[PDB]
Formats: structure tokens, C-alpha cells, sequence
């Protein structure tokens, strides 16, 4: 199984709702991490097991997801923190990431 | 936990690439060091993990043979090794130390290789 | 109301319960929330690295199919004779009498007494600043991160017994509750540890060991003011035999340097006799220099 | 014995042994007590000891009602020791011998034989003639106050058997039977403390260690009466009384552990040597040597034992 | 029903029988194993074991992943390799897709060491763990190894009285009893006893007894009370040559005793450097 | 065993109330120290008990957030914190210590609060 | 969870026996707890678990009642203890006290 | 031929009670046992048992599992256990057992249920005592000859005793 | 292991019998000794045996009362006692010590009795 | 178990075989030890456990048998013993010893 | 036991591969060993349990076979292996060797 | 680990032949040594092996009586006694010491016997 985003480039204004979709064909677990990759530096970790925030994540970054298809929301989106967002899957032997959004 | 890699480096096609992920602060013989391949254009992809005290590994099925690993306790590093460098080397190599899970939080700064 | 069919409704013959499977199969990893309570202090073993204590190991987790919608009581406890067909996590110590709560939502509390003399890797550089620390690690064996996660509870899950006294040492209140998580060939495991800091007062082995050596310090000086100096180094030889009652064979030297600095100066007076104020005051300029370092 | 017992217990009535009987009931009290087979093995280094206990406990189980036989003394077969309800006994300093005498209303008197290996925390007040509290706790763990409570019996709760000997102690008939209660984060648990008024006597070490340390003290009455005109005859044996101390200070280290406060026994070891360590300075410098020291320790020897005899 | 898909191997479905070994009427399988230690001291070693074999009667095609952990209550009806140490429940289960079993044993056994006790300060204290077979001849199981990384040592395990050297000799110890032919594997643990303690505690104060010989009614008993702490639990030549040094002073030679020691000084360093 | 409280105190609406409970004779983290609120006019109500050595609690369902607890070993007292002081503060506060049951035998002298 | 008494007022007479009941929202247990208070000072207890009693007490107390019917019975009515009492159930996790039925 | 016929003569019928002795109401069965030392030892018994004979299986020296023996007859010898079966039923059987001047540390090997005249115990005729290959000991070893008789305890009970003749170095 | 029996004796009809089998080489309280009445002309049958250390016995039903025993440790002998001697005492007594079975291997030189 | 033999004597010379069996009724399968007593000597055994002989004079032993039929082969005879033979058993309660011949 | 080698004198040249039959009809085990014997020497070990090679043997001698008929599969013939060889039975008590086949 | 034997030897028909297999490099009482009969012109067949520590043997049904063994620990040898030498002794006898399997890896050079 692969972890693919639905839409490649979604964008809204400052501080609006977003629906990041990470498409999977089946429901295996909630064991999905999330990443951001700013242009020029390394990808850092935000959420682990789709519920718990990492030490250093500033608040509003809240992950979720249940069922065969996954979804979340980011309420207060800053104007300087729009970059590539990747999927993650560590519940099987292909430890594949996402395409990027 | 900080991880320090090597600088920019270039090789000829068909040769081998040797990079070192220096691990400062902690012991090299305890934590896993899993390696990632970040190529632009397409999505990100995975290589395979190693323990620096036993050499046990679980490669990707389509990526066997290309990736070989080497541990060294005296240098506190982990070595990525390649062979038969084709035109698909346009990627950035990372060393990701997932300590409390098989996700990844502790990364390196990035190593620039291309062919 | 059938008080005997209540046990049959969730386990036993009907409902298909099995302790050989993980609760909420094909799902999230079931985390537990542990809390420990030491009971009996005793037998600091500097020879065999041991630390004898028994601890109540209570843990709170969640079970989906262990719920009920029949009886109005929320926190009902059970007898220990049921755990042979009740799911339990894999607990042991890497440095190596129950109750069963069944809540309405599915919370299960389970506490046993680990009867184990804990192994203790300690350092013995210099005991008035090298605080003795014993480390006990609650790392599992049967499941990886994707099935079973261990952590301490944030509300102060670790505590010391109230009327607990302790010989030769004192025990502090604050302690670290960080992670020590493992990485094996099977996978990676969930380790959690605590550090029991142990220091002393201003010396009982001052009184036990150093005062009988300091009694020789006055006794080795009365030759200044042959049969006296050889007897006092023979007395230092006997105190060196008394200083190895149960002490280990440590490759480095101990805060052994106090016996050696008094073993060195006791025959230096007799070889000076072989060769009144200046030599015993040469110890006091070093003895005052000695105790300044150890306030760290 | 078994033709009408098991058929009326598990088959036709269904005595559910894995729950407590009298569902929706009060906490079923007990009257627990001890009976000594033997004391002994009281260690002082590791401060542990071993006590053998004949337990017997009571309760009122309503599923022990009979109507066929008129008998009362009904000790059953030991095969059914696990088919009954047992209170969750654990010990805080830790043919089947199970003789159970049931009644018509359900007064079961179930016996247990346990040789326990208790501990005694020793706080020094005056260790030659102290009263040392060695605790003994009947403890419960699986049940709270709402389901199980322990009690002593009213008449003769603690007792010793018919005049058995005791290794280097005698126990007072008066004891303490207070009702403590332990507290934990799932509910408060049952605590039954039996404080032992326990003394010990110097009959071992009258010959072994510290009464032979007075063989040095009676030698300390000798190493000062001699005049200062004898170098191999006064400090020729005066160097002996400080190496003989090292042979018996190890006696206060081998059979004696390390404690927190200074030892009440070992306080007269160093102060007898403290007098002679100032008289060795006077060689550089006889009536005081003859009379002085036997009129210098007796002023403290009578003063010490009056205070520390309580 | 994924709950009634776990008894497909054992219990009422497909008839797995643990008291018969599968792959019968056939060759011996390769039970490749690996060990793991975490803390050894006082000879007392805690060992974690890992294993690997295969059989056609434990395969499945229902679940896609290979890493499938059972609880430790499933060891009652699997084939166990009949192990025991010839010098002597936390058991992780694992069933791969083709049939590979990563089975494990936690060892609390107390090993003993037929070691060279002559030069106890400076000996390679080689100790052996016989992980050899009990219940079969050479027709059902063969003990082999992971070819790289067959011994793993914890990082913080640096205990005194010695160090644990990095290189370890690993070879075969193949047994021959009257029952049949038994397979045997071993691991020589090259323990080198450190210096420091035996110099400062044992040598130097007894060297100091030579120094106050540079008297005769108490230096003889001064060497006697050294044996009070060195006999209750290379060291014996020093207790014997100083047995003569205390008598040579009791029986040029002012400088001769540090010249009679100068022929003995390097005599310790020439022999006991190996 | 003596359960000593503080004196009288008057607070503004919307403030917080800090009261103590001194326990002499034994250690402060030995037994359960439960707090009760004695308000006239109607019946009484339960607040929740705490262990002063750990800090675990059992709140009332109506009083989550309204009643919060604090403990301390060095001062040998037990604390109490309030929030959103409405007109229902006219009550007498007690710190009970029921040793051998969840009923209560030992009590305090009472502390007068009102808003 | 509630612990409701019978009425809001009783009657008293010197030298008699009373019979007051106290019920709950459901039939919980036999955890009867009457509390000994007076107008002006701090409360204490008199009866716990419907039969047992704290030390240092006037011994004129006869506790009874079980199940759905609780009963507190004084033996002889004194004149120095004219005060109202508080019924509690102490088996469930809400520790609800009594309402009040003024004698 | 599948292995489902292992519980054919065992299992449900054929009268294989795991407690009664072989050669029922008949001759005694003598064990020609022999030891192996490493005091930890490793004793193995072997005896004749025509009750466990077979004809449909071609091989003679097969091997069974150490967990097969909860329904297998044992001798009642009192003071990690495997078994193999020959063609006629010459069952070799061992249990991993430990046992905690020229002296003999005596051993005593007796029956529990019945007396001698149905269960006789013996040694074997060749090499009944076995020594390890490179056994070093703290200057306290045993010599090469170990004489063998009975002791015949009575309560009549059998006995398997061995004079462990030894030496003592400096 | 050797056996040494006692000498002959001439008794009366109705008198008592006392003989001894001296065992030189082993203790008398160790091995079972059986006494057999070897009467010529007729058949032979089991009498009964004792251990001289524990006193355990096994008689025949037809031979109760006639056969009585007496044990002694410090003499290494076994004493056979009889009563009410009839006219069929013409038999040779044997201390049959069968050491390793219900059969008998060790015997004496012959104890000739007759009345 | 009654054990006796009808026939009493057989005439032979040195170098010929003699063997006379007996008929029991119960199970004494391998609990047979035929003895031999002589005038002026002690009753000795010629076999025990129906198959073997005591060490020191092993000599003349040859014997077998099963169930109720028991033989004892006396093949190459000599002229030391001449008496009356028998048949016996010693497993059950009746234990007779008999005699012996050649 | 059905056991023979049905071929004795086969053709060979430098650099060939040959199929060998240590013929059996029933089942014994997957445990054979091919012993190559030079004339007037000892048969040495080259393969064991039909798949695992001993130290000191080049990569040409690769054993194969499963079930009844087992086959040693050499890849390139040099001038140092044209000789006689034997097979072996393992899972029976008459551990007898094969008939014979010469290059 | 090697095996050495003696030189050439010849005897008469019906005589006895003693050969040895010296073990230089290891002790004789540890590894099993099996013996073969390499007769030219016929197929080979099993004889039987012994352990020099116990002396336990396992023969073939075809060749009992002809093969007899003898062990010795003082010279670290394993003898092979023969008897009734017929016309089939034209063979070479090898000592085959197989340790890690029932196949034979450690061979001897052989000893030429013929009758
Ligand atoms: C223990 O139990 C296990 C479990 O059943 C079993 O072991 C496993 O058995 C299976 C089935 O046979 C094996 O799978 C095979 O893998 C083959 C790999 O193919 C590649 O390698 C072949 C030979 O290897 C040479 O070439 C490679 C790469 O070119 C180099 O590593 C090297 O040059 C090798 O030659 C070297 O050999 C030795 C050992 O290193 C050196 O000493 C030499 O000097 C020399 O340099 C090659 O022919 C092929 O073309 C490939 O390159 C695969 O073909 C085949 O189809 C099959 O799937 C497992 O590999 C094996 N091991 C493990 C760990 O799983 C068995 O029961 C037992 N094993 C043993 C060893 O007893
Ligand atoms: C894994 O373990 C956890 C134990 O930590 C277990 O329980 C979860 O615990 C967390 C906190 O430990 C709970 O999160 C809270 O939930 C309430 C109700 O939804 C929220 O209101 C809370 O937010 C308030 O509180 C915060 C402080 O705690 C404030 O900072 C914040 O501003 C809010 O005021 C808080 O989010 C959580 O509800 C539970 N339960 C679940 C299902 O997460 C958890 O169940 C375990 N997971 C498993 C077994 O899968």
C-alpha cells in the first residue's frame, strides 16, 4: 500500500480551515505521522500516531484520522509556514511517504 | 538529538558513494539509524534501517542490491554505500534516528548527491 | 438480575473472549499508565550490586470489549483469581497479590508486588558528591511500538512510602522520569526508568571508618614529642583489613585515598627518625585542603 | 463426605468461588489471630527473623447452611481448598493444613499454616535493654473497606504455646493491637498492626563481644597504674590495648551492621582510649598515675546506666 | 471473523500437533539463532535469545504483513528447540508469512567457567555458553548462526574487576553421547582482568612491608594478616617471594635489596604481559 | 491528632481562595485528607479527596474545574484552590481525615468564607 | 446520586424512641452513616455501617436499618443533644449527605 | 503414510495405561543404565518393552519428542527428559538430573510403588561410568576405575550404587 | 558375608527352642532373615520372616502363635522361639537370608533339632 | 500352587543328557529358582530368576521356561550328586524346595 | 532398501555439466553426501545434506536433488576431477555407500 | 584435526589383524570414529562404529561376529580386531571420524591388508 495525497496544491488565506487528505484503500491503523519540509532545510516531525503532538509543536497543529480515508484540520494557518506536507505509514513493510502538498 | 552529516560531494557515474552521519551526544551502538532518499519531482521514498551493533536490516523489495550498509563503533557514524550510479541519483540523503517509534523525528541537515 | 451471568456475558463460555489476542485488534496501540510505590528498604549490596525492595506495580489502560451496560456501579473491583483469563501486559525489569478493576468505559487497573532485589549499577568516585543512583527499567518483551506503549503518569505516579526509614543513606523526593527506550532485532521496545538518588549525612563512615583512622592520626603523632611507629602502621594494616568487609574490587580508587594518605604519613615519621611540629602540621594543611573539594 | 457435599455446592446451587458471596452485602468481617509454633533465627545484621503462625479466620458465609446431618465439627477434605472464597491475605514484610469448622448459619473457621520471614526496623534507644517494636501486619489488597475488613478476636488474640523456649529474648504478656489503615490510589486497604513489646538480653554477648570489650576496659585500669620508668613494660603492653581494640572493633563490624545514629554500645569503646592518648604526651614532661583513672571513669559509669535504662 | 481466524493453525482447524514435529520424513532444518546480553556481574549473566527456522504448516496468505506478534501464551502448542545449557513467561512470539518463526528465550541460568586461574590479574578469562541440543539426533535440527553479528553487548555495561573485550571467538563444540549425535555451539568471551586494584590494594601495601624492611617479631605477622584478607575469598608468587623477603631481613645489600627486586621487577612484566 | 485550620478571611467576587489544614502529630502525606463544604439553607455536598504524597484525586462531576487541590510536604499542610467566586460561597469549610473508611471521624474547627 | 430523607420536619419528646428513615436514588448497600453535629460547632459521627460506633460517645445509640429501609433509633431522648443528623451512603463514588428533617 | 497413527496404539484404545508396568503379571524388566558426569549428571535408562512394537513403519531407530511422555510409562525411580524407541521397543530414556582422602559420595536408586520381584534395577556390562573430555577441577578429580555393585535397601528395594574412587592432589 | 549357626539341643514335648545364626561381615539390622522348617518326607512351606532392626513381620494364617521371634542388635544373631513342641520337631533349621529377591541364596551349616 | 512330580528316578551314565519338566497352574513366569540340597551340606541353588547363576562357580547352569512349563538342561553330567528330584515355585505363598537329581 | 547407481561409464570432456542419479524408489531423507575418490586415495568430502558445501571446495561442485533421485550438478570440468565417486544413505541404520560411476 | 594410521602389514588366513588410527590434534574419547571396508570390485557397505569413552557398539545385521572393537586411552587409539580371515580381506580399511553429521569428513589414509 502507498500513501498518496488527493490534491497536490491546495491553498487558502491566513487562518482558515484546510482538509489534508491522505488516501488509502483500506483501514489498517491510526499509525500515521506528519511532516513539513521548508525549502532549503530538513523535514521535521509534527504529529506521531496521528493524535499526539511533538515536543516543540506550537499549538494549533492538530492531527486526526479514522476509517479507510484520512482527514485533519489546521485552524490558524500562518502566512510564512506554507510548504510541502507529506504522509507517513509505519504499519507495514513499505515505509512510504507522501507526494507533497 | 543533534545529527551531523558530511558536506557537499560529487562522484562519477558507476562509482560508489560514502557518506557519514556523525552522531554527537549519544552512543552509536544503541539507537537505530534509518536512511531516507529525498528525490524531487516524485514523492519521497524509503531505503531501509540498520542497527549499528548487529548489522540486521530490512530492505525495500524493489531496492535490494543497490543499498549496502556498514557500521563503525570507533567513528560513531553509520555508512551509506551504493554501486552502479545511474541517472536516478538526483536526491538528498538523510539519516533519521527514530528513537521512540518507527516514525522519524531526529534528522540530519542533508547531503547533496547527484549524477 | 443474574449476578453469575454478569461474568458470563463478557468472558467465560459466551461472547468469545480470548486472552491470547491483543484488545482492539487491527487498531491503535494500547498504552498503559503506570504508577509505582516502594514498600521495604534494605540491604544496600555494594558487592553484588543489589537493592532489595518490593513495589506495587499498578497500571491503567483501556479495553474496548471489557465494558458493561447492566450494573450502575462504576469502579467495581474483583478478586485476583480471575487473571488467568484476563489480558495483561508483558512486564519485567531489565535490571533484574493482585486486584482487577473493571470500569464502565473499559479502564482496567492491575497491581502486583514485584518481589525482586533490584540490580544497581552505581558509581563510587567520592560519596559526599557522587550520589548513589539505582535505576529500574520497565521495558516489555512481547510487543513493539505499534501494539504496546509504556509511559509514566504526569500527576506524580511515583512516590516514597511514608514511614520508610533507611540506614547509612537518605532518600530524596524529586527524581527524573525520562525515557530509556530500547532497540533490538525483534523491533524497538518501550522502556521507562526512574532514578532514586541516595546520598548521606555528614558521614557515618566518618564515625565508622574515618574516626578509627583519625584516632590513629593522633596516635601516629605521639612519636614526635621504633616500637610505636611500626605498631601504628600495623594498626593501619589491620584497619585496611577492616576496610574490606564487603567492599568490591573496584579498578579505580575510592574516596581508599583517605586510608592511603594516612598509611603514607605514618612511616614517613619513622624514616625521618631513621634520618616535631612541622610534620604533623603538614597533614593539617592538606586535611583542610582535603575537605574543600567534597562540597560539590 | 462427598456424595451430598459437592452436588449441593457447585451443581444444584452454584457456589461461584471467583466472586465474593452475599452479593450486595456489607464488608464481611473476620476475627484473625496467631498461634506460635516457634520463634527463632533473629538476625541483627540483616535485621530479619522467622516466625511460624497457625492462622485461623472467621466469616459468615450464607452458602454454608445444612439440614441433613446434626454434626458441628466438620473438617472437610483438603482437595477443596481452592473451591471456596478466600480473603486476599498478603504480608507487608514477607496434606493441606486447612481445618475448617463450619456452622449452621455459616460460621466457617478456616485454618492456615504459614512460616513467615518478617522484618524488624531497629531504631536505637538503648539496645542492651530496649523495648523494640517488631511489626506484624495482617494486610489485604484486592478489596477495599466496602468489601472486606479485618479484626482481631475479643478474648486472647495473641498467644504463645505451652512454655516453648525463646532464643535470647522473652516477650511481655502486654502487647499493642492498634487498628491502622493503609491508603492507596484505588481505595484504602486493611491494616492490622501487632506491635511486639520485644526486648533482648546480653546473654549472647556477655561472653562473645562487648563484655569482652570490658576486658580491654579492665586492662585500661592496668596500663595507667604503672609509673613512667618502663618503656617496654608500660607502652610495651600499652600498644596492645589499641590493637586488641581493632580485633573487637571488627567484632562490632562483622556481627554488627552500620546504623544512622552513633551506637549506644560502642560509645564506651573510644572514650576509654581517649584518656590514655593524652597521657602519652607527658613522657616529654605518679600519684595521679596511681589514683586518677579509677576515679575518672566510675563518675561516668554510674551516670550512664541511670539515664539509658528507660 | 478475525477472532476465529487465529485458531486456524491450532485448535479444531487444520490439526497442528505440537507433540509431532512438522516437516517429518525429511531433512533436518536450520534453527539459526542469536543471543543478546544486557547485564552480567558477580558467573551470573542475563541472556536474551533469538531464533529462526521454518516449516510448511505455519504459512498463511490472509494477512499481508510478515511481522505478526502473538502474546507469550502461545508457546504451549508450538515446536520448541530442546535447549539447555551444558554448564548451567517472557517469550516473544513471531510468525512470518512463509513460515519463519522468530522465537525467543529469556535466560536466567547461572553459567560456570572452566577458566585459567593461574595469572588471575592478567588472564584472558575465557568463558563458554553451550547452547547445545537435548532431544533429537542429527535428523531434525542443525545449530547454525547469523553469519554477522552473533553477539551484542549493551553500551553502558562497563563493570569493574575487568573489561569485556570486543573480539570474541566463536566456533563449534559438537557433542557425542550414547543417545545419538548432538549439535553444539559456543561463544568464547575474552575477559581481560584489569590492573589498578590488584596493584594498589594487594601489591603496594605488601610492597610497603618490603619498604619498612629496608622489626622481626612483627613483620612476620604483618605478612600473616595480609593472608587474612587474601585467602578468605601471580598473587601467590608475591606471597611467596615476600615470604623470603621478610626472612632475608630476619637472617652492598642495602642497595642489594632494590637490586634483588630489580631482577624481580621486570620479571613480573616479562611473563605477565600476555 | 489535631486538624488545625486558618483564621477568617473575606474575598472579592471572582477571586481565588487559599486555605490550609495543619495536621500535627503525624506526617501530612500519611492519610487521606478530604475536604467538605458546609453550606446552610439546603443539604450538603461532596468535593473530593487527595493523597498528599502523589496528588491523585476523584472530583465530583458537577465540580470539575470549580474545585482544585494542592498539597505540600514541607509545610505539613493541605491546600485548597477555588475559582469564579459566585454567591454560593457562604459556607464553612472543613478538612476531614477518615482513616479506616470513606466516612469521616476527624474534622477541623471550620473556616468562615462568604461572598 | 442523591441521599433523600423522609420529610422536612419531625417531632421530639423527652425520653422516647425515634424512627427516621433515609433513602437513596437506588438500592445501593447497607452503608449507613449518621453524623453527630450541633448548631454552632463542628460535626462528628455517631453511627457507621449501621451498627458500629466511634469511641468517646454517649452510649444511648441503637442503630438499625438495612436495604431500602434505614432506621436510626435513640434509646432515650436527652435534652443536651437536641440537633439534626446527616445520613450518608458511602459505597458509591458520590458521597452525598442528607437533606434534613428537623426534629 | 502420515504421522496421525502415533495415537493409534496410544490415545483412545489398545489398553495403554501409562502407570502399569510392562510384561503385565509377568517377568521383570531390568534397566541397563549408565551415567555421564560434567555434581550435574545426565543419566539415561534403557530397557526392553515389547508392548511398544510395530510393523507398519520401516525404520527401527526413530525418535519422539520430550513432551510425548505425559502418557508414557516411567519407572518410579525417586531419590528436559527425552526418549527414543527401537524396533522391538528398546526404549532409551534419560532425565537431566543434578546431584548435590579417597571417599565415595554414595548414590541410592530405588523404586517407589512396588518391591524388587517385578522391577529389578541393574548397571550395564560395558562402560557404565563416563567422564568428560577436558574436565579440569581444583586439584580434586576421580581415578579411572569405578567399581559397581548393589546396596539393596529394605523397607525389598533395588539399588544402583557406584564407588566413585577419587584422589586428592596438593 | 558368612553365616554361623548354633549347636544342637534336646528339648521336651512342650518346651521352648532358642537358636542363633551368627552373621559375620554385616549388621544384623539390615537384611531380612527367613526361617524354614526343613522336614524330611513331607513337603515344605512358608513360615514367616522378620527384619531384626524394625521388628516388622509377615506370618502365615495357619502359623500364627506357633512362630515367635526375638531380635538383638549387639550379638549379630537372630533368635527363633517356639512353643508347644509336638512330635514333628525332627527338622533342620536354616537361617535363609535371601538378599536380592524372594528366593534364598545365603545359608548356614545346619541346625539339627529333634524331640 | 501345588508343586510335585510323579516320576522319581532315571538311569543314565556319564555323558548323557537328563531333563524332566513340571506342570504348574498359575503365573510364575520368570520367578523360578530350582535348588539343590545334599546330605551333610547346605541347600544350594543351581539357578535363580530362571536364567542365570551366582558368580564363583558359574559352571553347570542352563535353564529356561515360560508359563507353567519349566525345563533345566543337564547335558554333560558327572557323578557328584545322586538324589530325588522335584518341581517347585517360590513366587506365591506355598514355597517348597524339593531336592534334586544329577 | 532400493539403492543403486544405474550409470557407470559416462561420457565427459573439459568444461561440461552432467546429471547424476543415485537411484532410489522409496523415501529416505534429503540427506546424501557425494564422496569423490581418486584411484588409490581416500574419498574426500565435497557436499553434505545435498546442498551445503564444505570449506575447501570450489563453487563448481553444487549438489541438488529432492525426494528420491538426487543429483550432483557440476558446472565446468577441469583436468583434476575425472575420477570415481560414490553417494551415501543417511536416514537408515545400514549406512551403505552407492554403487559407482566413473567419468 | 587429522588421523594417522600404521604401515603395511600381512597375515595368514584365519589369523588376527590389529590396526590403529592415531588421533593427533584432539583426544580420542570425544568424537565417533566409524570404519569402512573399501574392497575393489564390489559396492561398499556399513560396518559399525564405537565411542572410545564408553565402548558402546552398533553393528550391522550382515556382519556380526566378524567385526570386533577394542578401545585404549593411554595411546589415544581405536583398535580393530579381526578373526577367521577368509578370501575377502583384499580391501583397505579406513577410520572415518564424522563429527557434525553422519557423513564422514575426517578420513584416514588407509592400511593395505589382503588374504
Ligand atoms: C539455514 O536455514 C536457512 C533457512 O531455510 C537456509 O539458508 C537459506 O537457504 C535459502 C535457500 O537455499 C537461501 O536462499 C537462496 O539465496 C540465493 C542468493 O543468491 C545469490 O547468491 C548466490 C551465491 O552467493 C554468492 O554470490 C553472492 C552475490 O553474487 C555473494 O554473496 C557471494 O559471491 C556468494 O559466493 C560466496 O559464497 C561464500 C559465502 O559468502 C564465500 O565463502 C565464497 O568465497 C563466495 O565469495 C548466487 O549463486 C546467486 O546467483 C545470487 O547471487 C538465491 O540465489 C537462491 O535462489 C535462494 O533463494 C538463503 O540465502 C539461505 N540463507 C539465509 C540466511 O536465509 C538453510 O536451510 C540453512 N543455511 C545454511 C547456510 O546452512
Ligand atoms: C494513551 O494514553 C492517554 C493517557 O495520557 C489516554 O488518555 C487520554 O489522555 C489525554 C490526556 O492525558 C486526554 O486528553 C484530554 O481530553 C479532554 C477531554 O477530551 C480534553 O478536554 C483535554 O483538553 C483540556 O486539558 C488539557 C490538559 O490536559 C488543557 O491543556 C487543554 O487546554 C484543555 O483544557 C485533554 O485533551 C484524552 O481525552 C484521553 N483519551 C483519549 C482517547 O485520548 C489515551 O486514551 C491513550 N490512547 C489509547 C489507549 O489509544
Amino acid at each position: 500500500i502507498v500513501m498518496t495525497q488527493s490534491h497536490k496544491f491546495m491553498s487558502t488565506s491566513v487562518g482558515d480551515r484546510v482538509s489534508i487528505t491522505c488516501k488509502a484503500s483500506q483501514d489498517v491503523s491510526t499509525a500515521v505521522a506528519w511532516y513539513q519540509q521548508k525549502p532549503g532545510q530538513s523535514p521535521k516531525l509534527l504529529i506521531y500516531w496521528a493524535s499526539t503532538r511533538h515536543t516543540g509543536v506550537p499549538g494549533r497543529f492538530t492531527g486526526s484520522g479514522s476509517g479507510t480515508d484520512y482527514t485533519l484540520t489546521i485552524s490558524s494557518v500562518q502566512a510564512e509556514d506554507l510548504s510541502l506536507y507529506y504522509c507517513q505509514q509505519h504499519y507495514s513493510t513499505p515505509r512510504t511517504f507522501g507526494g507533497g502538498t | 538529538v543533534q545529527l551531523q552529516q558530511s558536506g557537499a560531494e560529487l562522484m562519477k557515474p558507476g562509482a560508489a558513494v560514502k557518506i557519514s552521519c556523525k552522531a554527537t551526544g549519544h552512543t552509536i551502538s544503541r539507537y537505530w539509524i534509518d536512511w531516507l532518499k529525498q528525490r524531487p519531482g516524485h514523492g519521497l521514498e524509503w531505503i531501509g534501517e540498520i542497527l549499528p551493533g548487529s548489522g540486521s536490516t530490512n530492505y525495500n523489495e524493489k531496492f535490494k542490491g543497490k543499498a549496502t550498509f556498514t557500521a563503525e563503533k570507533s567513528s560513531n557514524t553509520a555508512y551509506m554505500q551504493l554501486s552502479s550510479l545511474t541517472s536516478e541519483d538526483s536526491a538528498v540523503y538523510y539519516c533519521a534516528m527514530g528513537v521512540r517509534g518507527n516514525y522519524f523525528d531526529y534528522w540530519g541537515q542533508g547531503t547533496t548527491l547527484t549524477v | 438480575m443474574s449476578p453469575s451471568d454478569f461474568l458470563d456475558k463478557l468472558m467465560g463460555r459466551t461472547s468469545g473472549y480470548d486472552a491470547r489476542i491483543r484488545p482492539n485488534f487491527k487498531g491503535p496501540p494500547v498504552n498503559v499508565s503506570c504508577n509505582i510505590f516502594i514498600n521495604s528498604f534494605g540491604s544496600i549490596a555494594e558487592t553484588t550490586m543489589d537493592y532489595r525492595v518490593n513495589i506495587f506495580l499498578r497500571q491503567q489502560w483501556n479495553d474496548p470489549r471489557l465494558a458493561y451496560n447492566e450494573y450502575p456501579d462504576d469502579s467495581l473491583d474483583l478478586d485476583p483469581s480471575m487473571l488467568d483469563s484476563i489480558w495483561k501486559p508483558d512486564l519485567f525489569f531489565a535490571n533484574e497479590n493482585k486486584l482487577l478493576r473493571i470500569s464502565r468505559n473499559g479502564n482496567v487497573l492491575y497491581s502486583i508486588r514485584i518481589t525482586l532485589t533490584l540490580a544497581c549499577p552505581m558509581d563510587l568516585k567520592n560519596f559526599p558528591m557522587d550520589v548513589q543512583t539505582c535505576i529500574m527499567q520497565l521495558e516489555s518483551f512481547g510487543y513493539t511500538m505499534n501494539d504496546l506503549i509504556f509511559e509514566w503518569q504526569e500527576q506524580g505516579a511515583v512516590q516514597v512510602a511514608d514511614g520508610l526509614t533507611l540506614p547509612q543513606f537518605i532518600l530524596k523526593e524529586e527524581k527524573d522520569l525520562r525515557y530509556c527506550t530500547k532497540h533490538y532485532n525483534t523491533g524497538k521496545f518501550t522502556c521507562i526508568e526512574a532514578r532514586f538518588h541516595l546520598e548521606r549525612q555528614m558521614g557515618y563512615y566518618l564515625i565508622q571508618m574515618y574516626i578509627p583512622s583519625l584516632l590513629i592520626v593522633i596516635l601516629s603523632w605521639i612519636s614526635f614529642w621504633v616500637g610505636l611507629g611500626i605498631t601504628t602502621v600495623l594498626t593501619m594494616t589491620t584497619q585496611s583489613s577492616g576496610s574490606r568487609a564487603s567492599l568490591p574490587k573496584v579498578s579505580y580508587v575510592k574516596a581508599d585515598i583517605w586510608m592511603a594518605v594516612c598509611l603514607l604519613f605514618v612511616f614517613s615519621a619513622l624514616l625521618e627518625y631513621a634520618a616535631r611540629i612541622g610534620f604533623p602540621m603538614a597533614f593539617l594543611i592538606f586535611n583542610m585542603f582535603y575537605w574543600i573539594i567534597y562540597k560539590i
